[PDB]
């Protein structure tokens, strides 16, 4: 998969915000 | 008893710090690693399919609604988050997620 | 102002991190893929040692790579990782992700 | 100028063929 | 006459088998052009298609067409009878060089 | 085959060093490349190719040009070392007024 080809398909309307996984759990460093 | 393995679709909890839910995720890391760290690398399934290039569609026969966000891969503690297997993604879904994510990470 | 690029070592939140995704993705999305840096080197399998006098010390935890919003965490460049460190992190993480 | 941004604007309709400078002249190597 | 960077020049071309004259933008400096008889130049074409390596020429220069920045080529300006037509402004030259340098992988 | 940046290629036949990347070369059928010659004279824009690379001579950095590589049936010979590619780009960039 060519990265430039992927990035060329991004648009302001199809962006996703950061996925919320809530608070830090267990052995997670961050 | 369950240890998540690569290609599993699992339920995973998340809990707010201040007064959350459960969301499916696709596991990319193998059980050998997942079982000696209690962690896994997994990509979230979102209900919002927008045509974003890192979305990977899930076949209807698996029964899991939504798309995988390949670029949202994250290390998560699957014991604390009570991972529960839902399904197993076919090899071509896993290959598309890994190909798109590997491209983003600069893998050669 | 600043947009993190691949190989940058950045401050985040307060703690250092190694950026793996490139500025062309990071700038448009406000997200990046990055691995955290810790001073608690234990010699466990996915640690990658940072060379001395780089401007930041410790190990990169290659297996803790994650997507995160770097704007809300006010990313700030610290240094640039040597190419061999970046290549070792990518090798270990790629194996972990099932990428051969 | 970012090369990927330039290449993303190319299309089959706006491509130019090789510019014809005719025969080799003078001190030209090729 | 020795062509210099930024000059717009007429340049001949002649078919091998039984051609014409076309404007070109010179990128290399006279110091080089005068010790080799060669120059690096980009052709001006009448066909403006919106191709990303096209660089438009301001109307006040009087030269119709657009410069193809990615079509830069080493040409013998003595044999091809280079004749100065105009001088491109600095911002035109900078756009041609920026687009061509990007294509060539200049850092 | 699509030539990529740093490739040494046969072209209609003589060797050449490709400077433009495959993402441009494949879509356009064109490339920017410098010719290779065995006639090293030590003149200012020559770049020496190391021995045992698969092709010998010097790259003539000042003779870079756009050309149709499909009609000339480009064929890969080798890959130039990074230092040769960087030296060609440095000399050509100076010649083109790019600092």
């Amino acid at each position: 998969y060519d990265l430039a080809a992927l990035l060329a398909e991004m648009t302001p309307e199809n962006l996703h915000g950061e996925t919320d996984w809530g608070a830090l759990e267990g052995r997670e460093e961050w | 008893d369950y240890v998540p393995d690569a290609g599993h679709l699992v339920w995973l909890n998340f809990t707010p710090q201040a007064g959350g839910g459960r969301r499916p995720a696709l596991v990319l890391s193998p059980a050998a690693y997942n079982g000696v760290t209690g962690l896994m690398q997994a990509c979230p399934v979102t209900s919002r399919a927008k045509g974003y290039p890192f979305e990977v569609t899930l076949p209807a026969h698996l029964g899991v609604s939504g798309v995988v966000l390949a670029d949202h891969c994250r290390s998560l503690d699957w014991r604390s988050r009570r991972a529960e297997q839902l399904a197993e993604a076919p090899a071509d879904v896993l290959a598309e997620v890994r190909g798109k994510l590997g491209s983003l990470l600069g893998m050669s």
